[PDB]
């Protein structure tokens, strides 16, 4: 009956270090290709089970103001990137709680934030050194295919991998621009459909909408090049004079069409069926009732653009389609609309058929990052090689650097490099073998031998050289990677002090 | 409570306060402080450095926290620069005069001695002030250069700080016309790097989907003026409604030669996904437009401001200089620059690391803010607790002489003026006593301008080290906390009537 | 959060774990004292879709078990029972500081061993080869275990042998249907071709019809307007007087005035009959299903041959005779009680699932257990050779293998510790041709008993535990 809620700096320091620990060390089992994967239920009424650390810390609550904040930047470097996430929480989350200690000894933490900064310093001078990365990586359709092994090894998809492979080659190939090397939101390639298998996922540069059809006996294979998109609205013998004004109003597209060439010309609200099938008869078909946001997705088949409206319509500005194929698109259910006749999509987007929910997340998942290492690979031609094997010769550099350094950056360097060999030991232990054993040796292994892709191997194959095993990370993620870390580090520790309007002592 | 009544116990609970209230502000003192989270409520928590914003949303709620609180907004609303100093320093006297108060000295007696205090103090900083105004600064203004790095000295910005103070300097001296920092606004942008960061004479703000509509607008238009419409734009009785919103469609484009307007701007939002819409209209369009922004272009271009459908004035394309809109780290921004009044800088804070706005609005804030101040005023004196250890130094050596009660209360006033260098010092993360040692011996002895070095945590001729601060904003801080702390301790009762 | 969901499949496995086997234990299904007189059903799926569950991991293996029953054939219970005996041996292995990874990967060699051994020990029966019915007869009985249909099971059996020559062509199973009343016996099961719904004109429309073309109907001063509509209706109800049909659905509610009139036209207002029905005359005879019936005037009509209604047995036993294809054979019983439905409607579809597999996969594996102890000795056997910890896993995938036969051996109320170790002894020299019986107690060997398990379905329960449980497994915070 007598609580205080007083927050002094050191104290508040420990809290801050306690709920940062709290946040890490609980994601760390999910580092690692073969790490535990985290089962997410929603408070209400949703279950899913995913593994991306990016994903599980999006989803989780976090109430601590410290959390919140380390959460929220996560999700602004998953935008920035979308790797390494997990690292970036597992490594802050290891400095964290290796300098707690350089707290109780007495270290201010400023000294200890500006000596992680030297120490960033030094990684990252290090890690651009022993870079021994490739730059033939532009025509490399072939090495392509095992360039994504590591970011897909950690399932059984490997059955259908390479043909997954080739179609990520062929969409990197088809928006391979060498001036901006960029993707936007509308060439997005995602797309999710219930129902199938892992192969059922193949290659189709087109136009995806699960709509209906104009009618049962309408024949779905159209080839002219006349398709269009209108908003058109549904919008006492009075009620048989609006049903006869409606219907003159829709006269414009029986009649009054042809002189603008509209004959695929899809509708989005109300209808009569009659006059469905009297331009059935006239050969101009028209989809009823159709999704909101489907307008420009129909209208970028050939990379055009959108005209929703009735004037705005012109033959230059008419619908587009993608490629002629006649394949049944639902072998259970109805056929999806066939919108691929004419020309290639700027906006292409793979067909998508999984037969599982979680193989959908995973499947898009495995694009996006695969996508974005690709568009790395092409703004720098520069990777290295993971696995722990660089945290370690990092963590070596800077041990080496601490024997010529001024006092509270001997230390803070010195705690800098355990931080950093706990990548490895997260690895290892996700792995099962021995955490602290494997990373050992690992090290007198790699000051022994000058090679730097001595790392963890964590599928228990041969040897501990991944130049092999084709275990790569690119420059640019691994320097994001560890400068975040640092800038996390750095701020938390400027914070001493966290105060909230409406107190209740 | 505990013991509010008559004269001393009330007086010992208002410095207690005071303490408190000095804590909350306590370590973010220097220019390398320590840093605070604020949350407002429903979760917007809010992260900030400087102790003037600290102060301005804390939750006061004690008589003597709220009378502090007042003085030092003050403070800050008359000079912008020392607000966290005269809370501190105010705070400083009361604690150290409050083991003088329970032994029965008078608390007006303590008022006396501390108005005779302040007053020599005052006195004395006149004598120590020097002009360097004159000495190349608005000619030849290396000097004035070589005292604005010092915001960014031993830093990662070394190289490249000489580029930017410069730059930003050029921009005050053409603009001197008491500027202020709302009106010189920054704006950052994804992407880029920092050597090439760069200045607009106008603003620099990116097109959303709800911002503007039309692209490729003409540039090169030697007369752009803004539109301020305040009607939507974007698209029994069942057909009347109909042709009623045919009507208004239809009228919506009667502003497109009719009024004459190259540039309009709305509240209501935008739609792009009518942008071919919108480029039969071919005119460039502004919507969801922030308040910086629209008072920005209003003294600097001065757009007109619509009400009606076909509001139609003389001011909707009037004289304005140039129209600016290039793509800024691969995405593009509107530059409403070139204007009549165009006392409007905006600096574009190009940098692919996006985390760097902390850094910047710490960091080239304060830069400008120390040119700006040591622009206005003609004399200076050492800082980094400088002049406060000489001011120590002098009133302990001058209470010595007088006989009486005021002996006491000034030696303590010299006492407590010595937190300023000491906190700078702890802040800094350094041993303060040492610091504090050194300099009260180098100080007494050798010379009058040694404060506390941040980079190498040791005693420093800070006179050389261009280490500039206005005489008259010392001596208004120094009197605003004397004031200050001397009301707090006339004060012995206070009033409720709680309900009737 | 790993021995909370662990502690709760385990709980859902042990909660059906007693109806395991052809004697196992009845259940109450009960809830708030409203509607909780009294159900009881010794069948363990059923008890599965009436389970309030709360624990997301045990979500995930309820719906494990529900996609297990409605894909082929009836293991539920034992994929249940056997995911359980998994995640058991998985706890006791945590306890002893062993990594869930090592065991994920031992499980996975030691299942693909199993199923190896599985398909080593696959007899092909000769119903396919050498048209054998005895095969059949054995694989519709131990389908059927724990029910009471064994008179007339000879008319179950022939419908199960008629199927593979007329009433499929790649395994079609919906071809089938079933329906039955209350009041009867065991001696009540015949072969029928539709469903049971009589004429409503009243007793002057003819029996026999000429030719049916089935489709679905499309609906049912504002007195102006209700006027048009009805002379609307009018001209729409002559257009289907020309057109011929005998046979039409009847989805949307019609009242007398317009019934004389189909009746008087020739065609049969079926009063919103099941799509079941429907959908069986649908593939059988030809009668699409549309929504409106204006369009449909002389191309888009229905595809039937004959149809008559008649009256069997004091209740309305119609039957369709005479459609296009052969194969709607439909069982009419004539049950007793509520359950009786719904427990001879999924008996049936059970058993004609795996008659479908069987005359699709012809390899079997006896049943009884052996199977079981099979598998379990071959991932025994593989333990015994690889070093490393997952040893112990392999190890503890052979213990639950051991244990799944152990229940059956319990819910018959024999002993479990004897005949089980009895039967685990003699699998190395008495191998899978022996077997355990419940009708003696005793170890047999179970190919002279005849009782045998499509081996599709025991593969894919085999599958689908070890799956489950290593998913349960790899979870293991919130
Ligand atoms: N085959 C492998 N061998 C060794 N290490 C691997 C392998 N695959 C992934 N890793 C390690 O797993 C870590 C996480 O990789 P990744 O999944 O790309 O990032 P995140 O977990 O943040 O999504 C990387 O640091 C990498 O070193
Ligand atoms: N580079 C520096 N070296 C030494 N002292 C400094 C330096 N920069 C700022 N200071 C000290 O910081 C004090 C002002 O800081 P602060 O009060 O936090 O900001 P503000 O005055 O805007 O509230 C001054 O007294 C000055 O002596
Ligand atoms: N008459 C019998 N003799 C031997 N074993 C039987 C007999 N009936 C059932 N079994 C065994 O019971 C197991 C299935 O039991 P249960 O779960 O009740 O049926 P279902 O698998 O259809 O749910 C099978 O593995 C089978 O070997």
């Amino acid at each position: 009956q007598d609580r205080k809620s007083r927050l002094m700096g050191l104290e508040a320091l420990k809290s801050h270090i306690m709920a940062a620990k709290a946040v890490a060390n609980t994601m760390r089992t999910s580092l690692g290709p073969n790490g535990l994967d985290k089962m997410m239920v929603d408070k209400d009424g949703d279950v899913t089970v995913t593994n991306d650390g990016a994903t599980i810390l999006s989803m989780m609550d976090v109430d601590h103001q410290i959390a919140k904040l380390m959460v929220e930047l996560s999700k602004s470097q998953d935008d920035e990137i979308g790797d390494g996430t997990t690292g970036v929480v597992v490594l802050a989350g290891a400095l964290l709680e290796e300098a707690e200690q350089l707290l109780d000894r007495g270290i201010h933490p400023i000294r200890i934030a500006d000596g992680y900064e030297q120490a960033a310093r030094v990684a990252i001078e290090h890690l651009d050194k022993i870079s021994d990365s490739v730059l033939v990586d532009i025509k490399d359709t072939e090495p392509l295919i095992q360039t994504a092994k590591t970011t897909l090894g950690s399932k059984v998809v490997n059955s259908c991998h390479r043909q997954m492979a080739e179609i990520a080659v062929n969409a990197v190939l088809t928006v391979a621009d060498m001036e901006r090397r960029d993707v936007d939101f509308e060439l997005i390639k995602v797309e999710g459909k219930v129902g199938g298998r892992l192969e059922d996922t193949k290659l189709i540069k087109g136009v995806i909408v699960d709509k209906d059809f104009s009618h049962p006996q309408m024949p779905k294979k159209v080839e002219d090049a006349k398709i269009a998109i209108l908003t058109c609205p549904f919008e006492v013998e009075d009620y048989k004079a609006l049903q006869k004004y409606e219907k003159e109003k829709f006269e414009e597209m029986i009649q009054q069409i042809k002189e603008t060439g509209a004959n695929l010309a899809i509708c989005q609200w109300g209808f009569d069926d009659e006059a469905n099938h009297l331009l059935l008869q006239n050969n101009l078909p028209a989809v009823r009732w159709v999704g909101g946001p489907e307008i420009e997705l129909i209208a970028i088949a050939t990379g055009g653009r959108i005209v929703p409206r009735f004037s705005e319509l012109t033959a230059e500005k008419l619908g587009f389609a993608g490629l002629v194929q006649e394949i049944s698109f639902g072998t259970t259910k109805d056929k999806m609309l066939v919108i691929e006749q004419c020309k290639n999509s700027r906006a292409v987007t793979i067909f998508i058929r999984g037969g599982n929910k979680m193989i959908i997340e995973e499947a898009k998942r495995s694009l996006h990052d695969a996508l974005c290492v690709i568009r790395n690979l092409i703004r720098d031609n520069r990777v290295v090689y993971g696995g722990g094997a660089a945290e370690i010769s990092c963590a070596l550099a800077v041990s080496q650097e601490a024997d010529k350094c001024p006092t509270l950056e001997q230390y803070a360097m010195r705690a800098f490099a355990d931080a950093l060999e706990v990548i490895p030991m997260a690895l290892s232990e996700n792995s099962g073998m021995n955490p602290i054993q494997t990373m050992t040796e690992v090290r007198a292994r790699q000051v022994k031998e000058m090679n730097p892709a001595l790392g963890i191997d964590c599928l228990h194959k041969g040897t501990n050289d991944m130049k092999q095993q084709h275990v790569i990370e690119t420059l640019i993620g691994k320097k994001q990677q560890i400068s975040l870390a640092t800038q996390m580090v750095r701020m938390i520790l400027k914070i001493d002090d966290i105060r909230k309007p409406g107190e209740s002592e | 409570g505990t013991d509010s009544s008559q004269g001393i116990p009330q007086l010992v609970s208002n410095i207690s306060a005071c303490q408190v209230i000095a804590e909350a502000v306590r370590t973010t003192l220097g220019p390398r402080g320590m840093d605070k989270l604020i949350v407002d409520g429903r979760g917007k928590a809010t992260i900030s450095n400087d102790g003037a914003t600290i102060l301005k949303l804390l939750d006061v709620v004690h008589p003597a926290a709220k009378t502090l609180v007042d003085i030092a907004k003050s403070q800050d609303a008359e000079v912008g620069d020392g607000t966290t100093s005269v809370t501190l320093l105010a705070a400083e006297f009361l604690k150290q005069v409050k083991p003088y108060v329970e032994e029965g000295l008078h608390p007006q007696i303590i008022i006396r001695a501390f108005r005779t205090a302040t007053q020599l103090a005052v006195n004395k900083i006149k004598e120590i002030a020097v002009t360097v105004k004159k000495a190349d600064k608005v000619e030849q203004r290396k000097l004035l250069e070589k005292c604005a790095m010092t915001a960014l000295s031993s830093k990662l910005i070394s190289q490249q700080k000489a580029f930017f103070a410069k730059m930003v300097v050029d921009a005050v001296m053409m603009l001197d016309d008491l500027l202020q920092l709302k009106m010189i606004g920054i704006k950052k942008v994804q992407g880029g790097a920092l050597e090439d960061s760069q200045l607009v004479a106008g603003v620099a703000f990116k097109k959303t989907f709800s911002y503007a509509g039309f692209e490729m607008q003409p540039k090169k238009y030697h007369n752009p003026k803004i539109a301020l419409l305040n009607v939507e734009l974007e698209l029994e009785d069942y057909q009347a409604i109909v042709d009623a919103e045919w009507n208004i469609l239809y009228d919506k484009l009667e502003k497109i030669h009719h009024s004459g307007a190259k540039v309009v701007l709305s509240k209501l939002p935008i739609g792009d996904v009518a942008t071919q819409y919108f480029a039969d209209r071919d005119m460039f369009c502004a919507g969801r437009v922030p308040e910086e922004d629209l008072k920005r272009t209003m003294m600097a271009c001065g757009g007109s401001i619509q009400t009606s459908v076909n509001a139609l004035s003389a001011d909707v394309l009037g004289r304005c200089q140039v129209f600016e809109e290039t793509q800024i780290g691969g995405e593009r921004y509107n530059f409403f620059t070139g204007c009549p009044k165009a006392k409007t800088c905006t600096f574009i804070l190009r940098g692919g690391a996006e985390q760097f706005m902390e850094e910047t609005e710490r960091s080239l804030h304060d830069a400008i803010m120390i040119v700006r101040r040591a622009i206005k005023n003609d004399s200076v004196v050492a800082g980094g607790g400088a002049i406060e250890m000489e001011l120590s130094k002098y009133l302990r050596d001058y209470s010595r002489t007088i006989p009486g009660k005021q002996q006491l209360l000034i030696g303590a006033y010299a006492k407590a003026l010595e937190i300023i260098p000491r906190q700078l010092c702890d802040n800094a993360g350094f041993d303060a006593t040492n610091i504090l040692n050194k300099l009260r011996a180098r100080h007494a002895q050798g010379g009058t301008w040694y404060g506390v070095d941040i980079n190498n945590e040791d005693i420093a001729d800070n006179f050389e080290a261009f280490v500039w601060e206005p005489a008259m904003v010392r001596i208004n801080a120094l009197t605003a906390a004397s004031e200050a702390a001397c009301l707090i301790v006339s004060v012995d009762e206070t009033i409720k009537n709680p309900r009737s | 959060a790993r021995l909370t969901s662990f502690i709760g499949a385990i709980a859902i496995g042990d909660l059906v774990k007693s109806t395991l086997g052809p004697k196992g234990m009845d259940k109450i299904l009960l809830s708030s004292g409203r509607d909780a007189s009294l159900m009881v059903t010794n069948d363990g799926a059923t008890i599965l879709k009436n389970i309030g569950v709360d624990n997301p991991a045990a979500k995930v293996l309820v719906d494990m078990s529900r996609v297990q029953d409605d894909e082929v054939g009836d293991g539920t219970t034992s994929v249940t029972v056997l995911a359980a005996e998994l995640l058991r041996e998985a706890e006791s292995l945590i306890a002893k500081k062993i990594h869930p990874q090592t065991i994920i990967a031992g499980w996975r060699e030691a299942t693909k061993a199993a199923r190896e051994a599985l398909l080593s020990s696959a007899v092909d029966h000769g119903s396919d080869e050498v048209k054998f019915r005895q095969d059949l007869m054995n694989i519709a009985g131990t389908t059927l275990s724990s029910k009471l249909l064994t008179h007339h099971k000879d008319h179950f059996t022939k419908l199960a042998v008629e199927a593979v020559l007329r009433l499929k062509g790649s395994g079609n199973l919906e071809a089938i249907h079933i329906i039955k009343k209350l009041g009867g016996s065991l001696a009540d099961s015949y072969l029928d071709e539709g469903f049971l719904l009589d004429k409503k004109i009243g007793v002057n429309q003819p029996k026999r019809i000429e030719n049916a073309k089935i489709l679905i109907a499309n609906t049912g001063k504002v007195a102006e307007i209700e006027h048009a509509e009805k002379e609307k209706m009018k001209e729409k109800v002559e257009r289907i007087l020309k057109h011929g049909i005998n046979c039409f659905i009847n989805r949307q509610l019609i009242y007398n005035y317009p019934e004389q009139l189909f009746g008087a036209a020739g065609v049969m207002a079926i009063e919103h009959a099941d799509f079941a029905g429907v959908e069986r005359l649908a593939l059988v005879t030809g009668g699409e299903i549309a929504s409106t019936f204006d369009h449909p005037e002389l191309v888009k009509l229905g595809s039937c041959k004959l149809i008559e209604e008649v009256m069997i047995g004091e209740d309305k036993l119609i039957h369709f005779s005479g459609v296009a294809l052969g194969e709607a054979c439909t069982i009419v019983l004539r049950g007793a009680t509520q359950q009786i439905l719904d427990e001879a409607e999924r008996s049936l579809h059970d058993a004609l699932c795996v008659l479908a597999q069987t005359v699709k996969d012809s390899r079997t594996v006896y049943g009884g257990g052996c199977s079981e102890m099979l598998m379990a000795h071959a991932v025994t056997q593989l333990a015994n050779r690889t070093p490393g910890k997952e040893a112990v896993a392999m190890e503890s995938y052979a213990k639950a293998l051991r244990m799944l036969p152990t229940i059956i051996a319990d819910n018959a109320g024999y002993d479990s510790a004897d005949l089980v170790a009895q039967l685990r002894a003699a699998h190395s020299e008495g191998n899978t041709t022996a077997g355990l019986d419940m009708r003696e107690g005793t170890i047999g060997d179970m190919a002279i008993l005849g009782i045998t398990e499509s081996f599709q379905v025991k593969r894919q329960v085999l599958l689908s535990a070890a799956e489950a449980a290593e998913v349960i497994l790899r979870v293991d915070n919130i």
